[PDB]
C-alpha cells in the first residue's frame, strides 16, 4: 500500500540500447510531496526541465540485481555529477517515510546534508537505509520495465552494459 | 533446397577468376568463353525466375541464409520478390549484350572480361541481397571494376573521370555505411541486420529522420538527384560504351533499387515527410537537365544529361505515394535500362568510324551510315516518350500516380504536373537537334565509307534485341508490371492509417 | 495547405450499414484508390457502368487468370461500395431499405466470389459468379 | 628494416599502450580518452592528406602507416566493453600482411629495378603482370577496397566505435579512407599506363628471370591471406573476444 | 576536505567486534572462497568513508575492483588486519562482504594524507569505516 497521498505525478521514458536505446516502457513515479515538499518539489522540477537541467538524457548509472536501480546523474553520467535545483546540495528534510519495499523511489547522497540530483528505485524491501536516505516516492506503474532494467548485464562495476537511458521525462496530470 | 541464388551471384565472378588460367593471346576465345558464362547465367536466371518465382506472391521468396560473421549478426541472406527479379533480368540482359558488344576490344581483353563478369556478379549480389551490411558490400563490390574500365578503356578525359566517380561514390557510400550502422545497431537486445525483421521496427521521428538522410545522401550520389549528379556527366561521357551499359542502365537503377528497398519500405514515416519535398527536387531536375542538354555539344554529355532529366521520373514515381506511381517507376527503371544503353552503345559505334566528338562538326552522317541512323532515330523516339515505346506509358502511369495521388490537394497537383509537362517540351527541343547536327545535312565522305562502314551483324542485333522489349512493353506494359503490382503493394500497405 | 502529414486515410467506413455485420467492412475493399467526386448521378452512372465492367469478366475466369480476377474484382468493387453508399445516402427514405438489401446481396455475392478465387477452384468461382452476374444485373436495371 | 620497424614497432607499443592505460591508469581515463582521440584524429587527418602528395614509395608508405595507426587507436579509446581490444587485434593481424606484401613488391622492384620513385613504376604490368596484381592487390586492402582485408578490419573497428557512440571519430576516419583511396590508385594508375613514351627506362630493362626467389613465397603467404582472410574474419575474433 | 561527492547508498549495519588493536569488524557475508593468501594480489570492492558518513573513495567510482598485494604491507594496517586478517581477526574470504571501522592510529595517523595545491584528501586523526567486498583473487584472464 501507499505510505501517503501523491500530491504530484511524474513519468519516464526509458530506452535500453546502444548507441541509440530503444523504448522499452513508461514508468510512472507518485510523489509525496505532504510529506518532504522539498526534495518531491526538486524531483518534479528536475523531471520537467523548468530550472534548464534535468533528467532527459541521463542514464540509470548503478544497477545491483534483486536489490536496487539507482539513476539521475546528467552531469557525468557516473555518480559524480548532478545539481539540485536550490544549489549542488540540499539538506535531508526528514526520515518519517520507509523504504515499505518494491517501487521506493528515494534520494542517494553522498552522507548526511547532502541529497542531489541522484535517486534510486528499491525492487526488494531494503530495512537498512531508513533514517539514512529521504525515501519521496512510490512507483505506481511500469515496475516490469524497473525488473527489465534491473535484470540488465552489468560490468565489474555496477553500470549496465546497454545503456538504460530516460528519454522523455515530465508530468502526467491526474 | 538448391541455392539458386547463391549460385547465381558466384558462377560469374568464379567463372572470370579462371579467365587467367588461359594461355592464349588475342580476344576470340576470351571472349567466346565470357560470351558462354554470360548466356549460361542468363538461362539460370531465366530457370528461376520461370520455374521458382511466383509474382503473385508478395512475400520473400528462395530466400537463404548462411550466417558469415556472429559478431555482427551478419549473415550471407540473399531473396528475391516482385521488386527485384525486373532488375535482375535487366542486369543480365544489359551485361551480356555489353559483354557481346564489347568484341573489338583487343587490348587487355582479359583483364576487361573478368571485370566485365566481376561487374555482373556485383549487380546481381546488390540486387537479391536481404542483409543490410550484405547490401552494402555489394554496393562497395564495383568502384574497383568501374575505375579500371573507365581509367583503361575510357575516352580523353578517362582519368579524371574515374577518380571523380570512385571519390564520389565513397563519400556517398560512407553516409550509406553511417546508415547502416545506425539501422542495424537500433536493436535493444542485439545487432539485426536482416530486411524483414528490420520492416517491422520503430523509430522515433528524429531518428528515422536522421537514418533517412544517411540512406538518402548515397542514394542520390548514386541515382543522379541535384546537384549530386556531376560526376555522372563526365563519367559517363569518357566512359567506354560497354561499361556506359551498364553505367547508364543498371548501375543508375541502383539508387532507386536502394531507395523502394530501404528508404520507402524500412522507413515509411521519414519517407512521407520528405516525399512532397522530393517531388519538387525532381521536377526541377527534369526541367534542369532538359535545358542543359542542348548546352552540351558533347554528344554523349547530351545524352548522360538526358538520363539525368529521365531520372526526375522515377524520383516522382518514388514520391509520389501511390501503387501507380511506384509501378510506373519500376517500368521507367526498366524503359530507362533499355534506352539508355542503347543510345550510349549507338553513340560509341558511330565515334569508332566517325571518329568526331562535338556535333558541329557531325553532318551527313546518315548518307554512309543509314542503319545507324535509323536505329539513333528509333531510340530517340523511344526517349522522346513517344507511344508505342515503354518511355510513353512509363511517364504516363507517373502522372496517373500524382493525378490519383492522395497525399497532394489540387494546386501542387496542379505545378507539378505541369512541370514534367515542360520537361516534354524540353527533351524533343535537343535530341531532335541532335540529329539535325549528327545525321542530316550533306557532306562529300571517302569512297572507302561507302563500303563495310556502317554497322555490322552484331551491333545490328544487338540494338534491334534492345529495342525489341521497348515496342512489347509500350504496346503491353503488364508485360513488366505484373511482376510487381502486388509486391508494390505491400509496400504501400505501410504508408496508410492502421 | 499543400500536402498531408500523417499517414493517408484508410478505408472509410459506410454510414450505410452496407458493410459485413460482424466486423463492419468488406473484405474486398482496397485503400488508395482514387474515386472522383462527381455526385449521386454520377455515382449512379459510374455504379452501372462498372457492373457492366464486372459482367464483362466471364473471360477472365480462368484456371491462370484468378489473380486479375481477383484484382479487378478488388478494384470494381471498391468503387461500387462507395457509390453504392454515395447513392443510398442521397436517396428517399423510402427507398432506402430496398437498395441497402440490394447492395449487401450483392457484396455477399462479392464475398463469396473473392473467397472462391482464394481457393482455385473454378466452378465454384463459375457459381458465385453466376450468382454475382445476376445481382449486377438487377443493380443496372435498378438503376437505369 | 623499414618494413620490420613498420609491422613490429606498431604491435609493440601498441601492447604497452594498452597494458599502460588500462592496468595502470583507469582511474584517469576521462584524461588519456581525450588525448587518444586528439592523438587518433590528428593523425588520420595528417597522414590521409599528405600521402596524396608523396613522389616517393616508402615515404608515401610512411604517411600511409601513420595515418591507418589512427584507425588502430579507436580500439583502445572505445575500451574493453564495446569489443575494442578485439578490434585492435583482427585489424594489426590485417595490417601486417597488408605492410608486409605492400612492402616485398617494393623490396622486388627495387632490386630488380634500382629505384625508389613513384613515377618508374608505370608499365610494370606488361613487364611482370604478376608484381603488378600483387602490389595492386596489397594496396587496395591498404585502402579499404571490398574484397580484401583491410575494408572489413575497418567496419569491424567502426562498428565498435558507433557501438560506444564516438560518432567524430568514426566519421573522420570515413572521411580519410574516402581520401586514403587517390593514393593507393595513383600506383595502380602508373601501374596500368601502356604508354611506351610514359614508361621510365628504369622498368623497360627489367628481368624477371626464370627463378621463383624467397620474397615471391614469402608474399604468396601474404596476398593469398588479405584477399582470403575476407571469409575468415568469423575465425579470428572468436580468439581476439577470448582475451580480457 | 577534498572529497568528491559520490551518491552511493549505504550498506546495514553491525555490531563491531572490537580487536585488540582497535580495529572493529563483522561478517556481513561470509565468503565461501578461498581465503586472503599472503603475498598475493587480489581485487577487492570497498566503499570508504569518513566519520559522520561521508563517502571519500570508492572503487565503485572508478568501475573496477581494486588490485592489491595483501598481506606484505601494501595498505593501511586497519585495511589488511581487515582483510588478510590475524590478531583475532578471520582471513575474509572470496565473496565475503565486511564492514571494518579503522581508527586513526591504524589509519593516516596525525598527518593529513594527500595534500596538494591548498587542501587535502584525508584529515588528521580521522576513524575511518570501510564496506570491503572480495571480489576474488586476481587473474590474467577475465571470464
Ligand atoms: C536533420 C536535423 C533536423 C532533424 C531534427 C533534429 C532534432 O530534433 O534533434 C536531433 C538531434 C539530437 O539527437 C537526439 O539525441 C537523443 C539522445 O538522447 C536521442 O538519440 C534522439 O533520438 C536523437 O534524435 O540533434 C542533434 O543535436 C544532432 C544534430 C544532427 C547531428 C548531425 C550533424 C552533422
Ligand atoms: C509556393 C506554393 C507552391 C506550391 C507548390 C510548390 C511547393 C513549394 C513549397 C514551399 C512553400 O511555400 O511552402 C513551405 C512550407 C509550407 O508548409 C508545409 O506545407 C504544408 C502547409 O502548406 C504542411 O503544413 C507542412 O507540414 C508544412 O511544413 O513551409 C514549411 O514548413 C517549410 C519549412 C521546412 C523547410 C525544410 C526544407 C527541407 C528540405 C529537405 C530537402
Ligand atoms: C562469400 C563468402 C562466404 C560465404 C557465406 C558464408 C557461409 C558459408 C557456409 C555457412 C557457415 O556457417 O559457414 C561457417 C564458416 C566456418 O567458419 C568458421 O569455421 C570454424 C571451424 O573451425 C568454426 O566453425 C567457426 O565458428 C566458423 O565461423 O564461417 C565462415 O567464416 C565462412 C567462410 C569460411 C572460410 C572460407 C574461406
Ligand atoms: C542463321 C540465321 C541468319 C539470320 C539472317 C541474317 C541476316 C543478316 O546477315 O543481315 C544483317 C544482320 O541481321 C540481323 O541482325 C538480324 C537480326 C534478327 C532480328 C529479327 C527480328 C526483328 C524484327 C547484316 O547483314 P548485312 O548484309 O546487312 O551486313 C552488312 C552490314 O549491314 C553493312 O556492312
Ligand atoms: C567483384 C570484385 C572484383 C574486383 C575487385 C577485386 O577482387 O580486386 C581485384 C581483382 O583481382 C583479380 O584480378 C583477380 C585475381 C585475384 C583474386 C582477388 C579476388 C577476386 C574476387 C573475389 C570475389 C569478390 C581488382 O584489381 P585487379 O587485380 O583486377 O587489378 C588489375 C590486375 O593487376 C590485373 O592483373
Ligand atoms: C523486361 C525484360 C525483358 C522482356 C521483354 C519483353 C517481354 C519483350 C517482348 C517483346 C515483344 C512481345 C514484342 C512483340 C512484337 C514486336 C514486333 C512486332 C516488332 C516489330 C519491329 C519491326 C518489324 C522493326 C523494327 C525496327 C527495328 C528493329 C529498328 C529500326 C527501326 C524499326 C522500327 C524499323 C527481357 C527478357 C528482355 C530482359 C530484361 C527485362
Amino acid at each position: 500500500p501507499l505510505q501517503s497521498k501523491v500530491t504530484n505525478k511524474v513519468y519516464f521514458d526509458i530506452s535500453i540500447g546502444n548507441p541509440v536505446g530503444k523504448l522499452v516502457g513508461r514508468v510512472v513515479i507518485g510523489l509525496f510531496g505532504d510529506d518532504v515538499p522539498q526534495t518531491a518539489e526538486n524531483f518534479r522540477a528536475l523531471c520537467t526541465g523548468e530550472k534548464g537541467f534535468g533528467y532527459k538524457g541521463s542514464a540509470f548509472h548503478r544497477v545491483i540485481k534483486d536489490f536496487m536501480i539507482q539513476g539521475g546523474d546528467f552531469d557525468k553520467g557516473n555518480g559524480t555529477g548532478g545539481k539540485s535545483i536550490y544549489g549542488r546540495t540540499f539538506k535531508d528534510e526528514n526520515f518519517n517515510l520507509t523504504h515499505t519495499g518494491p517501487g521506493t523511489v528515494s534520494m542517494a547522497n553522498a552522507g548526511p546534508n547532502t541529497n542531489g540530483s541522484q535517486f534510486f528505485i528499491c525492487t526488494v524491501k531494503t530495512p537498512w537505509l531508513d533514517n539514512r536516505h529521504v525515501v519521496f516516492g512510490q512507483v505506481l506503474e511500469g515496475m516490469d520495465i524497473v525488473k527489465l532494467i534491473e535484470s540488465s548485464e552489468t560490468d565489474r562495476g555496477d553500470r549496465p552494459k546497454k545503456r538504460v537511458v530516460i528519454s522523455e521525462c515530465g508530468e502526467l496530470p491526474a | 533446397s538448391f541455392p539458386w541464388l547463391t549460385t547465381i551471384v558466384v558462377l560469374p565472378i568464379f567463372a572470370g577468376s579462371l579467365i587467367f588460367l588461359f594461355p592464349h593471346r588475342g580476344n576470340k576465345v576470351i571472349r567466346w568463353y565470357t560470351i558462354c558464362i554470360s548466356m549460361i547465367e542468363l538461362l539460370l536466371m531465366t530457370y528461376v525466375f520461370f520455374y521458382h518465382f511466383q509474382p503473385d506472391d508478395p512475400l520473400i521468396q528462395l530466400v537463404e541464409d548462411y550466417k558469415w560473421i556472429n559478431f555482427f549478426d551478419f549473415h550471407w541472406r540473399l531473396g528475391i520478390d516482385g521488386l527485384s527479379i525486373g532488375p535482375i533480368l535487366l542486369t543480365g540482359f544489359i551485361t551480356t549484350l555489353a559483354t557481346l558488344a564489347a568484341w573489338p576490344v583487343t587490348r587487355n581483353s582479359q583483364l576487361f572480361h573478368f571485370l566485365m563478369l566481376a561487374m555482373y556478379s556485383a549487380q546481381i549480389g546488390l540486387f537479391s541481397s536481404r542483409d543490410l551490411l550484405l547490401f552494402f558490400i555489394m554496393w562497395e563490390l564495383e568502384l574497383i571494376p568501374v575505375y579500371l574500365l573507365l581509367s583503361m578503356w575510357g575516352g580523353k578525359k578517362r582519368l579524371y573521370s574515374a577518380t571523380k566517380f570512385i571519390l564520389y561514390t565513397a563519400g556517398g557510400s560512407i553516409f550509406l555505411l553511417m546508415g547502416v550502422l545506425g539501422v542495424g545497431l537500433y536493436g535493444s537486445n542485439e545487432p539485426t541486420l536482416n530486411l524483414e525483421t528490420l520492416v517491422n521496427q520503430s523509430y522515433p521521428v528524429a531518428l528515422e529522420i536522421i537514418f533517412y538522410i544517411g540512406f538518402f545522401i548515397a542514394f542520390a550520389v548514386k541515382l543522379p538527384i541535384i546537384p549530386l549528379h556531376t560526376w555522372l556527366p563526365d563519367t559517363h561521357g569518357e566512359a567506354h560504351y560497354s561499361t556506359c551499359m551498364l553505367l547508364a542502365g543498371i548501375l543508375l537503377k541502383m539508387g532507386a533499387y536502394g531507395l523502394v528497398r530501404i528508404n520507402m519500405e524500412l522507413l515509411p514515416h521519414a519517407h512521407s515527410i520528405f516525399s512532397p519535398w522530393l517531388m519538387i527536387i525532381g521536377t526541377m531536375q527534369i526541367i534542369y537537365a532538359a535545358s542543359t542538354s542542348p548546352g552540351q555539344r558533347n554528344l554523349k554529355k547530351r545524352i548522360a544529361y538526358s538520363s539525368v532529366s529521365h531520372m526526375g521520373f522515377i524520383i516522382i514515381g518514388i514520391s509520389s505515394i501511390t501503387d501507380t506511381g511506384l509501378n510506373g517507376a519500376i517500368l521507367q527503371i526498366i524503359s530507362h535500362g533499355f534506352i539508355g544503353a542503347a543510345l550510349f552503345f549507338l553513340a560509341g559505334t558511330s565515334y569508332d568510324r566517325i571518329r568526331l566528338v562535338y556535333l558541329d562538326e557531325m553532318g551527313g552522317i546518315a548518307i554512309p551510315m543509314p542503319k545507324i541512323f535509323t536505329l539513333f532515330s528509333s531510340f530517340s523516339m523511344a526517349s522522346l516518350a513517344l507511344p508505342g515505346m515503354s518511355g510513353f506509358i512509363a511517364e504516363l502511369i507517373v502522372f496517373f500516380g500524382l493525378i490519383t495521388s492522395q497525399k497532394y490537394l489540387l494546386i501542387p497537383k496542379l505545378l507539378i504536373t505541369f512541370g514534367m509537362a515542360i520537361g516534354m517540351i524540353l527533351t524533343p527541343i535537343y535530341l531532335l537537334s541532335m540529329s539535325r547536327q549528327m545525321f542530316y545535312g550533306y557532306k562529300l565522305f571517302n569512297i572507302s565509307n561507302s563500303s563495310f562502314f556502317d554497322s555490322g551483324p552484331r551491333e545490328l542485333f544487338v540494338s534491334t534485341s534492345i529495342f525489341l522489349p521497348v515496342i512489347g512493353i509500350g504496346v503491353y506494359p503488364d508485360l513488366v508490371l505484373s511482376l510487381s503490382v502486388e509486391k508494390v503493394e505491400a509496400i504501400l500497405s505501410n504508408y496508410f492509417y492502421r | 495547405q499543400l500536402w498531408l502529414d500523417g499517414p493517408l486515410p484508410g478505408l472509410r467506413p459506410a454510414e450505410n450499414k452496407i458493410g459485413n455485420e460482424e466486423t463492419g467492412t468488406r473484405t474486398f475493399l482496397k485503400k488508395g484508390i482514387y474515386m472522383a467526386n462527381i455526385g449521386t448521378k454520377g455515382s449512379a452512372l459510374r455504379l452501372r457502368k462498372y457492373a457492366f465492367d464486372l459482367l464483362a469478366m466471364e473471360d477472365l475466369i480462368g484456371q491462370d487468370t484468378l489473380n486479375y480476377v481477383r484484382r479487378y474484382l478488388r478494384f470494381k468493387g471498391t468503387f461500387m461500395y462507395y457509390d453504392f453508399d454515395k447513392v443510398i445516402s442521397a436517396a428517399p427514405v423510402a427507398d432506402k431499405p430496398p437498395l441497402t438489401n440490394l447492395a449487401n446481396r450483392l457484396f455477399d455475392n462479392f464475398e463469396k466470389l473473392q473467397e472462391a478465387v482464394k481457393l482455385k477452384d473454378v466452378p465454384l468461382t463459375r457459381s458465385c459468379y453466376d450468382d454475382t452476374a445476376v445481382t449486377l444485373q438487377e443493380v443496372m436495371n435498378r438503376m437505369a | 628494416v623499414v618494413a620490420f620497424l613498420s609491422v613490429t614497432s606498431k604491435v609493440a607499443a601498441s601492447a604497452s599502450a594498452t597494458r599502460i592505460f588500462d592496468i595502470p591508469f583507469y582511474f584517469s581515463s576521462n584524461e588519456w580518452h581525450l588525448l587518444l582521440e586528439i592523438l587518433a584524429i590528428l593523425s588520420m587527418i595528417l597522414g590521409n592528406l599528405i600521402a596524396i602528395t608523396q613522389t616517393s614509395m616508402k615515404r608515401m608508405l610512411a604517411y600511409s602507416s601513420i595515418g591507418q595507426i589512427g584507425y588502430v587507436i579507436i580500439g583502445i579509446i572505445v575500451g574493453d566493453s564495446n569489443d575494442g581490444y578485439a578490434s585492435m587485434i583482427t585489424y594489426m593481424l590485417f595490417y601486417i600482411s597488408m605492410n608486409l606484401g605492400t612492402f616485398a613488391c617494393i623490396v622486388l622492384f627495387g632490386l630488380r629495378t634500382g629505384t625508389d620513385n613513384i613515377r618508374d613504376y608505370a608499365g610494370l604490368y606488361t613487364k611482370d603482370p604478376f608484381l603488378a596484381l600483387s602490389l595492386a592487390l596489397c594496396l587496395l586492402s591498404l585502402g579499404g577496397l571490398p574484397p580484401l582485408a583491410g575494408f572489413f578490419g575497418k567496419i569491424y573497428l567502426f562498428w565498435c566505435g558507433w557501438q560506444a557512440g564516438l560518432y567524430f571519430l568514426v566519421l573522420i576516419g570515413l572521411l580519410t579512407s574516402v581520401l586514403s583511396i587517390y593514393y593507393y590508385l595513383k600506383i595502380i594508375k602508373l601501374l596500368m599506363t601502356g604508354r611506351n613514351q610514359e614508361i621510365t627506362p628504369h622498368v623497360r630493362n627489367y628481368r624477371r628471370s626464370p627463378l621463383r626467389s624467397k620474397n615471391s613465397i614469402e608474399f604468396s603467404m601474404i596476398v593469398c591471406v588479405i584477399a582470403s582472410t575476407i571469409p575468415g574474419i568469423s575465425m579470428n575474433p572468436i580468439i581476439t573476444i577470448a582475451q580480457d | 576536505l577534498r572529497v568528491e561527492y559520490y551518491a552511493t547508498t549505504a550498506e546495514p549495519s553491525c555490531e563491531l567486534n572490537l580487536v585488540r588493536s582497535g580495529l572493529g569488524y563483522c561478517d556481513l557475508v561470509v565468503g565461501s572462497g578461498v581465503p586472503a593468501p599472503y603475498n598475493t594480489l587480489i581485487n577487492v570492492h570497498y566503499t570508504a568513508r569518513f566519520s559522520d558518513e561521508t563517502v571519500f573513495d570508492s572503487s565503485y567510482k572508478r568501475g573496477r575492483p581494486l588490485t592489491m598485494r595483501i598481506g606484505v604491507g601494501k595498505v593501511i594496517k586497519g585495511l589488511d588486519q581487515g582483510i588478510f586478517g590475524g590478531d583475532g581477526v578471520p582471513p575474509m574470504q572470496v565473496g565475503g562482504k565486511r564492514k571494518l571501522r579503522i581508527p586513526p592510529h591504524l589509519g593516516y595517523g596525525p598527518e593529513p594524507a594527500g595534500c596538494f595545491s591548498g587542501d587535502c584528501n584525508v584529515p588528521a586523526n580521522a576513524t575511518l569505516l570501510y564496506d570491503v567486498t572480495f571480489m576474488g583473487v586476481y587473474s590474467g584472464n577475465r571470464a
